[PDB]
RNA sequence: AUUCCGGUUGAUCCUGCCGGAGGCCACUGCUAUGGGGGUCCGACUAAGCCAUGCGAGUCAUGGGGCGCGCGCGCGCACCGGCGGACGGCUCAGUAACACGUCGGUAACCUACCCUCGGGAGGGGGAUAACCCCGGGAAACUGGGGCUAAUCCCCCAUAGGCCUGAGGUACUGGAAGGUCCUCAGGCCGAAAGGGGCAUGCCCGCCCGAGGAUGGGCCGGCGGCCGAUUAGGUAGUUGGUGGGGUAACGGCCCACCAAGCCGAAGAUCGGUACGGGCCAUGAGAGUGGGAGCCCGGAGAUGGACACUGAGACACGGGUCCAGGCCCUACGGGGCGCAGCAGGCGCGAAACCUCCGCAAUGCGGGCAACCGCGACGGGGGGACCCCCAGUGCCGUGGCAGCCACGGCUUUUCCGGAGUGUAAAAAGCUCCGGGAAUAAGGGCUGGGCAAGGCCGGUGGCAGCCGCCGCGGUAAUACCGGCGGCCCGAGUGGUGGCCGCUAUUAUUGGGCCUAAAGCGUCCGUAGCCGGGCCCGUAAGUCCCUGGCGAAAUCCCACGGCUCAACCGUGGGGCUUGCUGG
């Protein structure tokens, strides 16, 4: 699987990196948001914590998946911005 | 039957001067009473969740905005209901950003960016006037705020003159008359948002408005009310349009 | 009031049972393989609203109307049934064998890609066939002129191997 | 597709009606694989009756106090504050300034909100919670003691209202308006409170204006009936006053005799009004449940309190009519809110999950609540895209044998998706196997002159017409044609219909000229000249919400759908 960043976007406001991103599987199935999280931190320098994926989404026939990410700078603001249930759809939190 | 005043606004029912998807959802934020009319304004929370796109819900932009990072006239709001309208100033000085509120050739209002130096100065219409106790007068502006002054220059204040005030300390600097060789921007009607120089004015009996000719830099000739020619310069203008 | 309800985009005939009808568009059913009367009818309609459409702008004056007149000769540049220096009185001597043309099966079929318009369908259905970059299932897809080029086996597809069994027995044909 | 076909005669040409053939809505028979989108589903009869559970709350940074742990922190209730007058349901009544559009209020009210200019001084009081004692079957409720406030009251000062005499500073098209000076009088504010801290946050009262929302007025516009022709008596106006937030016969006292009407008053019938919808080549005819704007109602009817706002669906009082609990003294209730039930009928769904999205109220905020909203469940509601196999060889006339292939759909699974799920999307394993019917078969009208039964019986039949012993017309069998996950039956509307005719019909003989004349309103009106510019024509300013309609582009695989822009619609009004 290959990840092909498309746009990264600023926010001085809350304080978030927001980052639109391809994801090319040809021949496999939809990938994982664990591998996607790791391929992220990987190569783009940051904290496997501090950062959570809201989708990733499949089309009809594409074997191009798309993806939406956002990375904080502190873990109090993240908490205080983003709520419970992507966090625990993505494993920071345990309900 | 109603009994009372009106609380909700439906999206089909929204007015025209929004940027706003109707079928997404049933339900607008109704704005709060304030300066500006409803055919004139749109609140806040849109510009910052829907215009710039600083964030995707409201629970966010309300946190936003419960922190000051946003300003309008120099003053801080924290209201997500706060109508916002015609000649005013957006600031957000965490990224120095800077916009001021007009509307387009359609009648859909925008933000047209501006620097920090054009940021801190906000033009008026004077729409009436009024003698008020202690002999003094005053003047009640466009956007429904008003100006004290003293008797002594009574003369030099009418009812369609423009005043350049600062925004926050409210000074007046550089008023600028309404006459024959005047430049214009409308803001209402037809020929919305065309600009050009004065003509002639013409005045009817018995209640109806006085019209008046305008001439853009073209040489083409166009007419309209005298309430919706804002009047920005002598010669040239003195914002950025 | 009442509010608005969605309606059908084909139109059925006036009389049921006329010989000549019935002969031709049996016809253009076998010659085309159809599965109903439904996808012909629809066709034709779409041929009726160009018709309407040129048949109105011709000779009315203002500027909405040269704008409408340009769009509908590019409309119909990009959809394949015009050349370029074409002009409003070109429309009324199209036909529906044309619109039939500018549908994925029968240019699968004219292509080379199938041994017959029956097999093209099948396989447009089951998903062996591309466009520019995507899979389509709908036989009644109206290709463009840009993307005539651009069809093709699908990466994911057995037909897209060059010894298998039934794309030898497909260029076995040629 | 600006369309025709069958039927009066032994045969013919006409008039004229009936039927066929197209589309949309409601009920319904037989049959049924799968997805997506959408403003669909107890409207027609009973605005009939309702068992149970939910549909409106919030503030601990307004105040005192109880409990649990270390003055602090958590939790509960009470007093107090804002809200509950929005949202949601329905179509009874209403032929009306109710609705639409243009205008007006110089004749009016407005808590939450914005701007500006000014203020927060001095005293007093009670009473819930808490403690003692209770009563009543309940619903509900008594006495005593103690206490606080952004609770209540009082003085003062600001300020509010009336009147009279002057000055003329402001707006405006125009001052019974605003401002200045004087005079005589009635009513009469406020919480410097709370929090952090060594000044900042949230707040209280007055005034001038605006915004938001409403009340009132006017011109134009839009059903049928003459087997309904005269109606009205505070009825029409005036003078003077009361009352209202405000003009006004809205009401009162007095003076007059007016007001509406054949260009159809009054009376009676039906009916929420529009944007819109169906149909048609178009003119035109018909409808106005679902989504938006406005109005009205909450078992029928009448009357009031609190509040900025109600004569108040989930708050009050009474009468009528219905029902329920009871310890028989007395008490309580009305789903046209979501689901659910009875009844009525030809005729309409689960007593489900959530406040994550859109929004409202409360709160400094964090945040809580919401049967609104969102999400799934059941249903031949409407629209879009598909499936029920393909290839090659051979034999027949689309089928069969043979040999291979594919997996939309089906069976099972891993990810993503989702508030959580489901479905949908990507991948893997298996395997042509998991999936066509309904009406018709004499002509109109496409398609059998084939076979067996019935024998003027039984039955068919929109219409013409078959059937009385070789039935192409009944019943069945085999074949065939139309449409096709749909196809038929009944009722309603448009079209067919130049059978309502402005475009566009007819009256010697077929329906149809008054028995004939004179004349009122009304309609139609000879030729030239001068004027005006009301109708009419052109150009331009301000209005006719959005959705809906047409076109192009772009985003969901294309589409249906959504978005950006350009045009129309809004049967028109108005300033030059």
């Amino acid at each position: 699987m290959e990840i092909k960043v498309t746009e990264i976007r600023e926010n001085k406001l809350l304080g978030r990196k927001e980052i639109y991103f391809d994801v090319l599987h040809e021949g496999e199935p939809t990938p994982s948001r664990e591998a996607v999280k790791g391929k992220l931190v990987a190569m783009l320098d940051l904290d496997p914590n501090t950062t959570v994926i809201q989708y990733i989404r499949s089309y009809f026939g594409s074997n191009v998946s798309k993806g939406y990410a956002k990375a904080y700078e502190t873990r109090e603001r993240m908490l205080y911005i983003e709520p419970e249930y992507i966090l625990v759809r993505d494993g920071l939190v345990q309900k | 039957a109603r009994k009372g005043p009106k609380r909700h606004l439906k999206r089909l029912a929204a007015p025209t001067s929004w940027y706003i998807h109707r079928k997404a959802y049933k339900w607008a934020v109704r704005p709060s009473p304030g300066p500006h009319s409803m055919k004139t304004s749109i609140p806040l929370i849109y510009i910052v969740r829907d215009y710039l796109g600083y964030a995707k819900t409201a629970r966010e932009a309300r946190k936003i905005l419960n922190e000051g990072k946003i300003l309008v006239d120099g003053r801080v709001r924290k209201d997500y209901k706060f109508p916002v309208g015609i000649m005013d100033v957006v600031s957000i000085p965490e990224t120095g950003e800077h916009y001021r509120v007009l509307p387009n050739r359609i009648g859909k209002l925008i933000l047209h960016p501006i620097s920090e130096e054009e940021a801190k100065l906000k033009p008026f219409r004077i729409n009436n006037k009024r003698m008020v106790k202690g002999a003094k007068v005053q003047l009640n502006l466009h956007d429904g705020s008003n100006h004290l002054v003293s008797l002594a220059e009574k003369d030099a204040y009418k009812t369609s003159y423009t005043v350049i005030m600062q925004v926050p300390e409210r000074q007046i600097v550089k008023v600028l008359p309404f006459e024959v060789g005047a430049y214009v921007f409308v803001t209402q009607g037809k020929n919305v948002a065309r600009k050009g120089k004065i003509v002639e004015v013409r005045q009817f009996p018995m209640g109806w408005p006085d019209v008046v000719t305008i001439e853009d830099e073209n040489g083409e000739l166009f007419d309209t009310l005298k309430e919706y020619a804002f009047v920005i310069g002598k010669d040239k203008p003195e914002i950025s349009l | 009031g009442d509010p608005k309800r969605q309606r059908k985009k084909y139109e059925t005939p006036s009389h049921p049972w006329i010989k000549e009808r019935l002969d031709r568009e049996r016809v253009l059913k076998r010659n085309y393989a159809l599965k109903n009367k439904k996808e012909l009818w629809r066709h034709e309609t779409q041929l009726k609203e160009f018709r309407r459409r040129a048949r109105r702008l011709l000779a009315a004056r203002g500027k909405q109307a040269e704008i409408e007149r340009q769009q509908l000769l590019q409309r119909l540049y990009r959809l394949g049934l015009l050349p370029a220096d074409a002009v409003l009185d070109d429309v009324l001597s199209l036909t529906v064998e044309d619109v039939l043309e500018r549908r994925l099966q029968t240019i699968v079929y004219r292509k080379g890609l199938a041994r017959t318009m029956k097999q093209a369908r099948q396989l447009i259905v089951h998903g062996h066939i591309e466009v520019n970059g995507q899979v389509i299932r709908s036989p009644g897809y109206l290709v463009l002129r840009e993307e005539e080029d651009t069809i093709t086996y699908a990466k994911g597809s057995p037909f897209a191997k060059e010894g298998h069994p039934e794309r030898m027995v497909i260029e076995q044909a040629k």
